[PDB]
């Protein structure tokens, strides 16, 4: 835990790479910026790309939910981003270029969802600083944001290929982590994690609860979430588990918001 | 592998701590940079230095998380960039914000021989957790850009001769041995402080173009110039990209 | 008539459906554009293509009005512009946002031989009602700019040879006859699909400078180069502007 | 049919009549159906200063208790001056458009500062991101009434004056958001058979269709003439009301739906 | 006479004394008369970290139930370091201004994140467009205290240190908005006859005029010396109060109009 | 050359701030010149066109009559000076948009004040001239005292020119220069032309000037610009002559020492 004077001494004298400074910074107090808020991701390919039949029931749950919860609602990108990635990858463009293309598609989805929620007072928020979040959360209990991280040309590439490895799962998760939110819910189109892709395996086994290390052991590291999210989850200071739920089933989002286990819970440990 | 966006570009990262020395270090650096403008197309990226350590001290005392500290440090790198660009303004050099670096660098480097930008990446709230100190700092941001652009080089301008086996200004400086040449993978396996971000070694492992990065002493006039011509005057870091 | 703002400018609109074909179409187009840079100063404007169709499908299913769909489609033209500009970055070419196109194009075309922008206009929530499909799309936006600038030309780069009497890839393809030349007023009188926006013909009726627009097949290398020299290799559309 | 529309969207040009017809059968969502767009005149109101503006500020503050308001501003005489300078130079409509937008911005800033202590913000930006929160919380926003067309402004058939100005900008916002009513606040009771400031003979017209206005030669009289065509194309806002903002209570009564000035109908 | 003012405005130079005197007779509108501007010292408060900031955060949250607060931040030690680097290079005051602004921005961001869960936003942009709605709804906003002069910063008579810094930035916002008071929150009880930190026996001063400060050589003591001149030119804020934010309750009492530190009066 | 100069023990003036754009010429176009429309603007545009290959130019426009109108409305509404300042600055911007459009074919564009403050060096490497607003972006933070914003187009343009350490600032007016009284005012019969004056002399005087009175105050703290010429832009060739230092209007001495 060390001291203020020793952290100060270390910060002024050593490289930020110094393990002694790193350990002292690790002892600093931990403030949660929005501890009463919940981050939810509304799937791009899994939900918004499906149109009215998927989106309209979830709009209703969001409108009902914000009477009891404070919601930061991030959007995935989905099939238009997959198309941009295909074109750009075929041209030899790097992950840092592809990242900006995926961002624009998540922006589109946030604008569409936001326009369905505007008459309830719920805004779409953006900009580097997300300056409109605090007033909006206090006043109408919900905001919509685009789920891509802002890394753009500084996107870290994967070990293989040019597809950006940090996409809208990571973008939503990191905001929940940064703001110290009380939970992170991913809304998709399946009940949760299965032993294999339930769309393409008829006898896949549903998994209600799993650790990151067990997901990796089972080869499920890049199944239901972007694989870096599992490592971000193990590094996280505030959000040490997430829940993935089926947004096509009425009430799943509502119940998960209330803390009920209705899909797959993934835990850091 | 990916095409190179700006293959003729040289990227030069200027340590925040070099800027912290004020005129005694900045004036000779500015004159050396001035003489390099007719020889290279330059993207000059500034680090943060000691003011980032101060805002970390206040921010951590307030309990703020790593995604709060990251843009606070990036701001100090931007201020060093405004200062450096102002010293070169009469040569046609201006500081440009990160969206301009990301999307309009080609047109600006067609207009002028160099521009200055922040070396820190715009990770902001989306900095990775784990450490309470933002991991993706100035070296890491500069390298991500240089490799994404497929630039001809990245040179890191430090207040020391290069990388040593311990901090040459720290409690163990009596043991510090100079490393003329090292690999990112060897560096990544070591524990202890470095003059470059540890995250730099991580993004070197996934790099597609940049094969080597030289860390040279900006306090010695001429070393940046020699390094931009590929002369060995500091520590060479092999990234693990292999050549043809 | 109004003064010409950029009388020496050539405006080239690249169809989104050409970009949709990927490297097979884009790489030869990029080589042709590269060889055109020392000959012309180019404002290259990208259309939207199939992704705008998808976002229309979703947005219409959600019931969204035409001023909601307009900027969603314009976003896809922007993304095509980012892709095309990155391929030309090493030539000094960048994508620029619509405020820059509107206000600072002159400075940027003094710095570099070409810039890329979105061909969609920034009508956003003020798109005209009537159709549920945004009327003022890539062809229309590119022509409004070319005519406002008083540019030397507007060339529309298509995935077909030009305008036919029916959709040459549609159900009546067997009856599609090629039109080497046509007037906007005659086209506006015809019913049926066109490879260009119907709004294009409406803004051609009020044009002040551009006398003709050529639609050429960007899948045939050399046709863009020849059109930029006035060679008749596709469909000429006469706007109805006459010599002054 | 959703599936046939999807197929047409993929396989045809957007100009295909079969595609256009299938898109017209899509569902119609209203984004802000309980809101009203009002235009506060630039030349007719704000240019008149305190004697016209202060009473309407009072009405706006009282009315936002019962009504959700999107309050757009005209540009007026400073825009007329800019257009005259720029037209004399041979500048095109796309260049003049940006000049008019600045003047409407000025008027929104001045009106906004009178409303600031009531929590009412001035909102802008391509997306108008601040509208949903402000409308829910204080029931009103102020915006600049010019369309954002800038250099892409469509010109008139003759001359370089931008034909889509602050009447069109306010109307299209009402139409885009599916608002329940569009009210133009001017300095006459409504439409007359001729300009009442120049014609003793002018007689008041309480209610009229677009086509009747055109047949009477009134297509470019109380509103910018393209507004009449946009009205006939509109999906959501099929009529507008013009009222005299120099008469207290006219705006307030019009907001509750009452016919107090001239109602102009698409058909 | 609105007509004589209008006539002079059209026909004379703005430097004409007759026009200037006519403009001085214009009505005086207060934009946010019920709001209070507070400056949270950069060096004196925010640079001190948790032990200083956390108690003031509690006071701000408690105070925004009875008061509407515009909370500006100073810059402090990091701006001093930036000024020393840039001044040692001979960069002009216009270049240093930007540098100090970014530090004030850092401090507004840090303070704002401690207040976000209470609904209180950080506001910025040239127009401060987010102020009216935030103030109506959560009764407080945080802003960065530097004036936006940037390269157009007026230099001092000597040296390149910007003479208009975060005291001036906060005071001018209070004056522009016509706020009911301006409270400077620092780390001393108020003004002394000498720097109480380096002076053995300085005497506390609870009330003083600007002219009295200048005559005592205290022009550049507790506030940036140009603020005293702005204070004497001010239309709306004719006095200020400096209080010790390290003493719990000082801010709260000052907000309620209590004389708790030093009151500095224009006259 | 004076005995005081030779005194080794006297205080020495501080060094001057480094010049950012020492090769730059700054030209301020009066809003009232723009107000005359094509009759004034077209000859001025042709003159500017011929100056582009000779000088690198930052062309800054004033506001003119439209700012008087918005002042009239804003004052009638009771608005404070920090509300009036950005409304007037907007008009200077619109004049800049108009002037830049006339020069677009020469590669000239208008740039907003963030670009002027931060990226002017890159743009002037791209092209020979750029246009901007002469008003500074003081906005809410305009100084109180007068109900009329004091820091206007002359003042903004000088602050920029002196901050840049530019080679000069020339003010282009709709009159020949500074007179002892308004040459268009009720006392124009008594108006005497002043070929040369010092800013300190003008500052002590009372009565109208063709330049902001704050211009004289910022000249007193100037570090580089030694003189500013006010010339008549309605007389073709006077701007050209002034940019070569020929005395064709009123020279204002700032009080900066030369040596
Ligand atoms: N193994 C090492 N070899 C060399 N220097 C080291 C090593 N470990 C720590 N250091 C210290 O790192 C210092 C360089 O500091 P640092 O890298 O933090 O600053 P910078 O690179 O200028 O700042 P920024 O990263 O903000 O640009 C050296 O002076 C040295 O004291
Ligand atoms: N009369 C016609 N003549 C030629 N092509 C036609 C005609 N009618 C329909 N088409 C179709 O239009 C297609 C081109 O589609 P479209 O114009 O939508 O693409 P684009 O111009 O690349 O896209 P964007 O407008 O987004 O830039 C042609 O391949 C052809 O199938
Ligand atoms: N002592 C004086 N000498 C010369 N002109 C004067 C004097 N006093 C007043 N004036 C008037 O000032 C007029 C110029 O007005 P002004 O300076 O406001 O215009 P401008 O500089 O074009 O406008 P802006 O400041 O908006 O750029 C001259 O035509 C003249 O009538
Ligand atoms: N083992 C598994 N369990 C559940 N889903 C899986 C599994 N393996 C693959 N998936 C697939 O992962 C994808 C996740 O859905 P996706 O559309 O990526 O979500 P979002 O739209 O939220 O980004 C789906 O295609 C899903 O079928
Ligand atoms: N036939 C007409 N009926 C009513 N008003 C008319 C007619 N023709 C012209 N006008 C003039 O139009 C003016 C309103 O338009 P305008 O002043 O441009 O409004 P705004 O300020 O709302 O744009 C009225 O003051 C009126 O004098
Ligand atoms: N006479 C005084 N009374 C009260 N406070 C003072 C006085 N003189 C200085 N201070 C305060 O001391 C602080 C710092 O003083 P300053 O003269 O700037 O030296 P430094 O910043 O190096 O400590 C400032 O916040 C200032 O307001
Ligand atoms: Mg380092
Ligand atoms: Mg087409
Ligand atoms: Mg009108
Ligand atoms: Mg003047
Ligand atoms: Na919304």
């Amino acid at each position: 835990a060390n001291s203020t004077a020793e952290l100060e001494e270390l910060l002024m004298q050593r490289s930020l790479t110094d393990p002694q400074l790193q350990a002292a910074a690790a002892a600093a107090a931990d403030f949660r910026i929005l501890p009463d808020a919940t981050v939810i991701k509304i799937g791009g390919q899994s939900v918004i790309d499906r149109g009215r039949a998927a989106v309209y029931p979830l709009v209703d749950e969001i409108v009902a939910a914000r009477k009891n919860h404070k919601l930061l609602i991030g959007t995935g990108a989905g099939t238009r981003a997959r198309h941009l990635y295909s074109i750009a990858a075929g041209l030899g463009l790097p992950a840092g270029v592809l990242a900006q293309l995926g961002s624009s598609v998540a922006d589109q989805n946030a604008a569409m969802l936001g326009q369905l929620l505007a008459k309830h007072g719920i805004p779409v928020v953006g900009g580097a600083g997300l300056s409109a979040v605090p007033l909006s959360l206090a006043e109408v209990n919900a905001v919509v944001f685009s789920g891509m991280p802002p890394y753009k040309l500084w996107m870290r590439p994967a070990a293989e290929g040019v597809i950006p490895p940090y996409r809208t799962d990571a973008g939503c998760f990191l905001l929940a982590e940064q703001f110290g939110c009380k939970q992170m819910i991913f809304v998709k189109d399946e009940d949760g994690l299965y032993t294999a892709n339930p769309k393409t395996s008829k006898d896949a086994t549903f998994i209600p609860r799993i650790s990151v290390d067990e997901m990796k052991a089972k080869g499920l590291h890049d199944s239901i979430l972007e694989f870096p999210v599992l490592d971000l989850l193990q590094s996280a200071q505030h959000v040490r588990e997430v829940q993935v739920v089926n947004g096509l089933v009425p009430g799943n989002l509502t119940r998960a918001l209330a803390g009920e286990h209705v899909g797959t819970i993934i835990t850091a440990s | 592998r990916p095409i190179r966006l700006l293959p003729w570009l040289q990227v030069v990262k200027i340590g925040g701590r070099v800027m912290d020395r004020g005129a005694d270090a900045i004036l000779p650096l500015v004159e050396e940079l001035r003489k390099l403008l007719p020889e290279h197309r330059l993207l000059i990226l500034t680090g943060a230095g000691v003011r980032a350590r101060h805002v970390f001290s206040v921010g951590l005392d307030l309990g703020l998380p790593v995604g709060s500290l990251a843009p606070l440090a990036a701001s100090e790198a931007g201020q060093n960039g405004h200062i450096l660009a102002a010293m070169l303004a009469s040569e046609g050099v201006s500081y440009v914000e990160h969206p301009t670096v990301a999307d309009q660098l080609a047109i600006h480097l067609s207009a002028t021989r160099a521009v200055v930008g922040s070396a820190f990446p715009p990770y902001h709230h989306h900095e990775f957790p784990g450490s309470r100190i933002p991991p993706h700092r100035a070296d890491t941001g500069a390298f991500l850009l240089a490799d994404a652009f497929g630039a001809a080089g990245l040179t890191i301008v430090e207040n020391v001769d290069g990388i040593y086996t311990a901090d040459p200004n720290g409690p163990d400086r009596g043991q510090a041995r100079f490393l003329p040449e090292t690999s990112a993978t060897d560096l990544a396996k070591s524990e202890g402080p470095l003059p470059v971000d540890r995250a730099l070694l991580d993004v070197m492992a996934t790099a597609r173009h940049i094969e080597r990065v030289q860390v040279v002493n900006g306090l010695v006039p001429g070393r940046l110039t020699a390094a931009l011509r590929g002369e060995h005057v500091g520590t060479l870091i092999r990234t693990g990209v292999r050549p043809a």
